């Protein structure tokens, strides 16, 4: 029944950890789309990603199980697609006996996550690469502060991706391959099935990162946004009121290096706060 | 399909790498030597490295995406073997001229000039050829006259021609100490485009090079060839997790983001780890993560020759330490955090200490020891002590006003001398922004 | 014993059957199919629903086929010089309104009808009954009906219109070789020039519907009409 | 059946052009050298054996419906072969009136005048033997005596006597400069004729033809007879259509009748992309069906220049892309989309799209493969510039009173070459009328 290729073959999908590259060109067709929240239109070209992908890969076989039986679903409005999309499994046979409910969540949950720091990168390299080139620059401080806030959130979002895939998802992995092999029992299995809704759940519950993180993503999108506009009076003024806006950010960035060390930056939390009320 | 890549080799030294690295990775993902599968390799999946660096007749017969451009002597050479069939000869150009390159800048300029439209075709051809064109890999010598010469005008035109796409270079400087006084003018020559006609640059310094190849390899006579060896394996193994899925981190933008944040720095030192395992007669055996960590520093046993001062106590602007094969992360990870806290360079208040860590397996293409391996890859201003020794050179040249003759004759230096001055002044600037970068005056804090 | 024990051979007569009788025989005409024993006891019943399915799809092809042929002959006769400035003025007019049509006519055999049976014929090739057949057929027909029912309302209406405007042209040249005549076609001439504007306008329109694969202009276009 | 179509070879190259091709057809067709039937099932009507090249016998030994003009050499070369049979010594007229062309057309049509009878007879005897005759092609070479003379001379006549059928000529011109300065007056004096009694005229422009005899063949003993190989391969694809009507979207006289625009612009450009051995090693160059349809866009390899190769700025006319060989349909058809709408040809100001593409597999009699190869036929407006070079040509010419003796005594040319003054004028209005086309004045109310 060869179970064992399978298995691999939901390691890739399921835990995503190969599948990149089309996670990669997901993202960049229908950038806009994503950025705002589900319109009708949105849907019918989401759709449309989805069957040209299950076009593109999986030919290892007469009958893809990757790409027919997982799709990715949206749910419908008329905040921001991010929210609203999740990832849907249309079940095998016999093999759906295996599968439960608990467990397509679980994977689900890994893969918005996974999704989530993955545009979220491809959209702050894209920016940079545009600066380095001669036609943002020169027609004087206030480029060096682009520069340095630009380079630090960069390495900020790189210690991230390293902690996420080691501590998390390299580990477990390690982990769920030993289970298999050194017991060959169908046990092993149930307890490597156990193994892997866990650590997922504990690590929901230790992080809880991205309520804050997404604060501070919207606020990189508008400056970014702004920076791509490239070349007197009211350029100035408009600097100014993007420079309060880079001292806050710089102030939480700040209080955000000492949680690396020990959790929690008290003024993030405090900033949302004060916008609520002061 | 891929992030499609065309590697241009160019120059004597740019062809026998180019060459060497195609042979490794034929040998790696089990292939001919004109990438003719295998028969388990006619089965159901293989690694994804594909088609971003070969392409396919679809036969399964894999294919080099590279350009080259020399002379006769190093295209004779591939024509021997048969490794001018597994490369596509219409990516294969040669040339020369009456009053050829010789090893002299001007003439390989001259020359370039003549053929703008010819490369400039060439390249367009395997462009429209290409699906999801990412960018170029230029592999090249400033020891050779096509290399440089031939190099400085193709740089010049990708430079204009298409801003879009990303630009990496892997420049060879020489061997050890001056061979010719006039170095130091083709040395600045082709430095001045590889300064701003390229985005990022990756320096190979020969002579860091050398030493590892007569010592560690040992050569009773060494050569440029010997040494190119060390150079396409130090190439291949940076693109190891680029050619092997699971990893999209090991992408080329994400990485180019982190490590260059102006393209005033962008000059790049790698150091490598093992350089054991050849000839076998003596022991080979595992590192580990804090052994790998401390060999790199060391001046010539990494492949890079930038005159530092005791080993590299020198200002990093950012570190990216990538590890090769399967080791306890969790114990390194404890041990690196005290490293950045010793903290082995230097660094201004004004900006945080940026550290980065790859860690990367190997292809299971071919049979592992799974032994402990790393290259680092980190941009350090201790590489202007050999700009200022060139630069040295430079000056002494200009005043004595006598060798600046070969040059001046062909009409370009001819019209104006001006040029030359320029780019010294130029490269002075280049310098000074190095060394103002080591404080906390670099920013506007 | 290839054609002589062929379904051509054999099996066609002419048919005549008609709702009606036009001023023309074209209309009246019909093409009958000999017995064929999957269908002895199975379309012999009380609805030769089969047979009618088939027909219908076969009059579709044969309208477009019989204005294509008078398409050809319109031009060629043309190109005779009957039936200045002025001649090469028609000239290139005509050619171009022959091609969007039958690049049309391109689109629609090869990209619907070859490719939908090529996919059937490797799909039986790759793998024993009677209902494979009409399951194939079915699929056929049911992708046909799809693309009828969304594009060919306005399609037919406007390439029908093209048809008579030709005949019209052709009509009018041979008559050339006084006076009146020169006075007739110069308006006969204008009069082509505008519905042939606004053809192009349509067939912009319809050309970003092909690449989209079904635009959303197209599809306001034929909302308005219905 | 299919309609038919007679062949009309003139001078050498026609006559040697026609040999291979006749070879290349009985191959294909699974027929003798004397066009005797394969006996096993060979054909049961899976192909139709084209009736419009063949005429059959009833010992059903099929022979080829082309009349031969020329003199005795390539006829010679036929009749010692084993191709006698598939000959017809009755089509053969060989000159022993011809009395030296000299490589003057006068001389050459003249010649043709005095036999019109004995040829005209050879001409009817083929027309009696036809069903319903689709048309005519005439192969053949201008700056030639007999080449050119004796052709202008048969399309005249046959314009003339047949005013309902379609005359095509597939004419090899020589270059876009000259070396031989007589070459203007047998071009300018055949080229009235060519323009008007042909309804297509299909050049080879033979600086270009050598350029890939000289490049792709690479023999150093290369001669036309050589060359003549690349003219047959090219001219039996561009016959796919009609040979085999069994392609239900690919018929020859529909598509014939689309394509033109009307004969004012009928000068048609090829290109073909890859190439079949002939004097040279196999075609092992196998390649994607997205690489297959790059290469159809490229005229890099220029098999004609018409001043379609140098430059593209004023707007293509009709363009028919000629596929062989059976690949991915649906593939084919998402590459299609990208190309009409990329918009490759340049355009005038109402005719923004005008290209086609058919689609044909290969037959089984050939050996089996999965190469494809694909031809392009295209009319384009820039074709003008070989009109001004002519007339550059032509007033050089006239300005020395070069051989003015053999023009005067006849009727036409009393008063020196009035012929050609007459054809000086003309081919200017046609020159500014095609630019015309190309601009807005076009369409105008």
């Amino acid at each position: 029944y060869d179970l064992i290729n399978v298995l691999k073959h939901l390691q890739q999908i399921f835990l995503g950890y190969q599948s990149g590259h089309n996670v990669l060109k997901f993202l960049t067709k229908n950038m806009g789309e994503l950025t705002k929240h589900y319109r009708n239109d949105n849907n019918a070209n989401y759709d449309k990603l989805l069957q040209n992908f299950e076009l593109e890969r999986q030919s290892e076989n007469p009958n893809n199980l990757m790409r027919q039986l997982l799709m990715i679903q949206f749910d419908t409005e008329t905040k921001s697609a991010i929210y609203h999309l999740k990832f849907d499994i249309n079940i095998p046979y016999p093999l759906n006996i295996i599968i439960s409910r608990t467990c397509m969540i679980k994977y689900q949950i890994i893969l918005r996550y996974q999704l989530v720091l993955q545009y979220h990168s491809r959209l702050l390299d894209e920016t940079w690469m545009d600066l380095n080139k001669t036609p943002s620059w020169k027609y004087r401080r206030i480029v060096r502060a682009t520069r340095v806030l630009h380079a630090k959130m960069n390495h900020f979002i790189k210690t991230i991706m390293e902690y996420f895939n080691q501590n998390v998802i390299d580990k477990e992995v390690y982990s769920l391959e030993k289970c298999y092999r050194n017991p060959t029992l169908a046990v092993a299995i149930q307890n490597e099935l156990e193994g892997g809704l866990t650590n997922i759940m504990t690590n929901r519950c230790l992080s809880d990162l991205i309520p804050l993180q997404l604060q501070i993503f919207d606020i990189v999108y508008k400056f970014c946004k702004f920076i791509k506009s490239m070349r007197e009076d009211a350029a100035l003024e408009l600097i100014q009121k993007l420079i309060e806006y880079i001292s806050n950010a710089s102030s939480i960035f700040r209080k955000c290096l000492i949680n690396f060390t020990q959790e929690l930056s008290t003024e993030k939390f405090d900033f949302y706060d004060s916008s609520s009320v002061d | 399909m891929g992030g499609e890549i065309i590697t241009l080799q160019a120059g004597q030294c740019g062809n026998h790498v180019g060459k060497f690295l195609w042979s490794q990775l034929a040998k790696e993902h089990a292939i001919g030597t004109d990438g003719l599968s295998q028969l388990p390799d006619s089965s159901t999946e293989r690694d994804d490295d594909t088609k971003p660096f070969f392409r396919e007749n679809c036969r399964n017969k894999f294919t080099p995406r590279a350009i080259m451009m020399d002379s006769e002597p190093s295209v004779i050479a591939d024509v021997e073997n048969t490794f001018r069939g597994f490369f596509d000869p219409r990516n294969t150009w040669v040339a020369s001229d009456g009053a050829s390159a010789g090893n002299s800048w001007a003439n390989g300029y001259d020359i370039g000039t003549r053929n703008q439209d010819d490369i400039l075709n060439k390249i367009d051809k395997e462009i429209d050829s290409t699906d999801n064109f990412e960018g170029f890999q230029l592999l090249h010598s400033v020891a050779g006259g096509t290399g440089s010469g031939l190099g400085s005008n193709l740089l010049e035109a990708l430079c204009d021609r298409y801003p879009k796409k990303i630009l990496t270079t892997y420049s060879v400087f020489p061997a050890r100490s001056s061979e010719v006084v006039v170095q130091s003018y083709n040395t600045i020559l082709a430095l001045r485009r590889l300064i701003e006609d390229s985005d990022a640059t990756v320096v190979f310094d020969n002579a860091s090079l050398l030493n590892i190849s007569g010592k560690v390899f040992r050569n009773p006579n060494i050569d440029l060839q010997h040494t190119n060896q060390l150079i396409s394996t130090i190439i291949s193994s940076v693109t190891n997790s680029i050619r092997f899925p699971s990893y999209m981190y090991s992408s080329m933008s994400s990485i180019y983001s982190t490590l260059i944040p102006s393209p005033e720095l962008h000059f790049l030192s790698p150091s490598f780890t093992p350089f054991t395992s050849d000839y076998i007669h003596d022991d080979i055996a595992h590192k580990c993560h804090s052994s790998y960590d401390v060999m790199l520093d060391l001046l010539d046993p990494s492949n890079s020759l930038v005159s530092t001062a005791m080993n590299n106590p020198t200002y990093f602007n950012v570190y990216n330490t990538i590890i090769g094969n399967v080791e306890p992360r969790q114990i390194s990870r404890a041990m690196t955090k005290l490293q950045q806290r010793i903290k082995f360079p230097s660094w201004s208040s004004s900006a945080m200490h940026v550290n980065i860590g790859r860690r990367s397996p190997y292809l299971p293409l071919q049979p592992n020891e799974n032994e402990v391996s790393g290259m680092m890859l980190s941009n350090m201003s201790t590489v202007v002590n050999v700009f200022e020794n060139a630069c040295n050179t430079f000056d002494k040249v200009f005043a004595k006003g006598a060798f600046l003759n070969n040059y001046n004759v062909g009409d370009l230096f001819q019209s104006m001398q001006n040029v030359q001055d320029e780019f010294a002044e130029s490269r002075e600037v280049v310098q000074s922004l190095m060394e103002d970068y080591v404080a906390a005056e670099q920013d506007s804090y | 014993n290839s054609p002589r024990n062929s379904s051509v051979i054999n099996g066609l007569d002419a048919r005549v059957l008609d709702l009606g009788h036009g001023s023309v025989g074209w209309d009246v005409f019909t093409l009958d199919y000999i017995l064929y024993p999957p269908l002895s006891l199975v379309l012999n019943v009380n609805r030769p629903f089969g047979r009618k399915e088939y027909l219908r799809i076969f009059n579709f092809l044969w309208r477009f086929k019989k204005n294509n042929y008078f398409y050809q002959k319109e031009m060629l006769k043309s190109n005779d010089i009957i039936r200045i400035n002025k001649l090469s003025r028609i000239s290139i007019l005509r050619t171009q309104f022959q091609q969007f049509n039958s690049k049309m006519e391109s689109y629609y055999l090869n990209c619907i009808i070859e490719e939908n049976f090529k996919e059937m014929t490797r799909k039986l090739q790759r793998t024993l009954n009677i209902d494979e057949l009409e399951s194939v057929h079915n699929t056929f027909l049911t992708n046909i009906l799809s693309h009828k029912l969304f594009a060919t309302q306005p399609y037919p209406t406007s390439l029908v219109l093209l048809l008579n405007s030709v005949y019209e042209f052709v009509k009018v040249y041979c008559n050339l070789n006084s006076n009146g005549l020169l006075g007739k076609f110069n308006t006969n001439l204008k009069e082509i020039v505008s519905q042939y504007k606004n053809f192009k306008d349509r067939l912009y329109i319809f050309r970003a519907d092909l690449k989209n694969d079904g635009d959303e202009e197209l599809f306001l276009l034929s909302k308005s009409l219905r």
